[PDB]
């Protein structure tokens, strides 16, 4: 079906303790398949994914580089955010950027993505057009007027929708064993008293890639959105996710509630009950 | 300077079995800023050589990390992670259920 | 593959 590349870089200054450290990611979907790290003995950027393994020394060489001159850019950019909020030079700040292509099925793109923030607050980020801006204040306009001038935007698009599809289109083929298979959760509901009263029922989705799925739990065939607990979904180590959704029910209520799981890798949604 | 507290969640990587080898971990997600501490406790003690991802954040920005060790389920012992914060004004322990 | 563009707030 559809797919994404996204590079995803942090930069946290530390004064008093050296440079600010740089760590960025690279994935498909939900799969890592590049790493740098600034605080790394011997930095450079390493796979992380067996079909990536393949590009040869020119490819390492380039990204290296690129990842390096990135590390000394933010540099610079965390000790202009201190002038551009009036900040002391004594705390620790942090600089986020996510830049990235979604595909559809046939590999076209569907949209980009350059963006930042800082101290954990949106700042600036490309829009859908990928040819203006959104600013989130007064010293983002004083970022958003240097790319307006020096046409950023326009160089941003061309990578946007050229390179970054490409090497998409490349990795996904280089890929196809795990990038292009969907792997189905698992499920299976368990039951845990509480009390004389009360149980909880909770829904098991396990084994799942990629991460995107929906469990919900319906009472008389009512959706329970504000009875449900819905942990955030967690990756497993070894490629999959795991999620559950539980709602506490009363005693001899359980064939009442039913379990629905919806995920690419399920031709239909699930129903599922409590088996005793 | 805004903050955000860490979702933990402590679970293992296959459904628990007494005496099988296992992976547990450690998802801690949804805070800011990065700065974080992870211990996995084994009865109470730190567990030595523990692994754990490069930092990544989510679209809103938030950090998620994974810490992770393998380990062997039994009836009796006791596992748990331990995370530090700057939102936390003591380590907060989550305990290991199998059934969670 | 990376992009290969400085840029600078």
């Amino acid at each position: 079906g559809s797919h994404s590349m996204r590079y995803f870089h942090t930069s946290v200054s530390r004064p008093g303790r050296g440079e600010p450290r740089f760590i960025t990611v690279g994935y498909v979907d939900d799969t890592l398949f590049v790493r740098f790290d600034s605080d790394a003995a011997s930095p450079r950027e390493e796979p992380r994914a067996p079909w990536i393994e393949q590009e040869g020394p020119e490819y390492w060489d380039r990204e290296t580089q690129i990842c390096k001159a990135k590390a000394q850019t933010d540099r610079e950019d965390l000790r202009t955010l201190l002038r551009y909020y009036n900040q002391s030079e004594a705390g620790s700040h942090t600089l986020q950027n996510m830049y990235g292509c979604d595909v559809g099925p046939d590999g076209r793109l569907l949209r980009g993505y350059h963006q930042h923030a800082y101290d954990g607050k949106d700042y600036i980020a490309l829009n859908e057009d990928l040819s203006s801006w959104t600013a989130a204040d007064t010293a983002a306009q004083i970022t958003q007027r240097k790319w307006e001038a020096a046409r950023v935007a326009e160089q941003l698009r061309a990578y946007l929708e050229g390179e970054c599809v490409e090497w998409l289109r490349r990795y996904l083929e280089n890929g196809k064993e795990t990038l292009q298979r969907a792997d189905p959760p698992k499920t299976h509901v368990t039951h845990h008293p509480i009390s004389d009263h009360e149980a909880t029922l909770r829904c098991w989705a396990l084994g799942f890639y990629p991460a995107e799925i929906t469990l919900t739990w319906q009472r008389d065939g009512e959706d329970q959105t504000q009875d449900t607990e819905l942990v955030e979904t967690r990756p497993a180590g070894d490629r999959t996710f795991q999620k559950w959704a539980a709602v506490v029910v009363p005693s001899g209520e359980e064939q009442r509630y039913t379990c629905h799981v919806q995920h690419e890798g399920l031709p239909k949604p699930l129903t599922l009950r409590w088996e005793p | 300077m805004i903050q955000r507290t860490p979702k933990i969640q402590v679970y293992s990587r296959h459904p628990a079995e007494n005496g099988k080898s296992n992976f547990l971990n450690c998802y801690v997600s949804g805070f800011h800023p990065s700065d974080i501490e992870v211990d996995l406790l084994k009865n109470g003690e730190r567990i030595e050589k523990v692994e754990h991802s490069d930092l990544s954040f989510s679209k809103d920005w938030s950090f998620y990390l994974l810490y992770y060790t393998e380990f062997t389920p039994t009836e009796k012992d006791e596992y748990a992670c331990r995370v530090n914060h700057v939102t936390l004004s003591q380590p907060k322990i989550v305990k290991w259920d199998r059934d969670m | 593959g990376r992009l290969n563009q400085p840029i600078k707030v």
